[PDB]
């Protein structure tokens, strides 16, 4: 292990405005394989109760952002701006 | 998980100490114990 790229999925249950009655997480596990030849992987599991956040998702985010094929360009210029839009 | 509102109660609030300036006249011992410090010297000096 040196890095993750989990494709996960969770399930929240609210008991109030922000606090969650329960948490359910099952997700999937990811990491690089041998000579760029990747095959099947496994998954995860989690439950909770009366929680103010999800450990799994917050952990994955806190270590870093997702597979982000979107880095914003430095400065803005117009594209088709004017009255012809 | 537990949020920032519950973990704050885990720590106790201490007492912020301050001065207790008294005047503290010399501590008068009891008569029974001060008759032990000095033997029967009672009524023998002129207090004046």
């Amino acid at each position: 292990f040196d890095v993750l790229t989990f494709r996960c999925e969770s399930t929240y249950k609210f008991k109030s405005a922000n606090v969650y009655s329960s948490i359910k997480t099952t997700g999937q596990v990811l990491l690089e394989l041998p000579t760029k030849e990747v095959i099947q992987v496994g998954s995860v599991d989690y439950e909770a109760g009366t929680s103010y956040g999800n450990p799994v998702t917050d952990y994955l985010s806190r270590n870093g952002k997702t597979i982000e094929e979107s880095v914003i360009f430095e400065n803005a210029i117009p594209l088709s701006s004017g009255e012809e839009l | 998980v537990n949020g920032d509102n519950v973990d704050a109660n885990y720590s106790k609030v201490m007492v912020e100490p301050r001065a207790n300036m008294k005047f503290d006249f010399p501590t008068l011992k009891s008569y029974d114990e001060i008759k032990q410090i000095a033997p029967e010297l009672e009524g023998m000096l002129d207090l004046e």
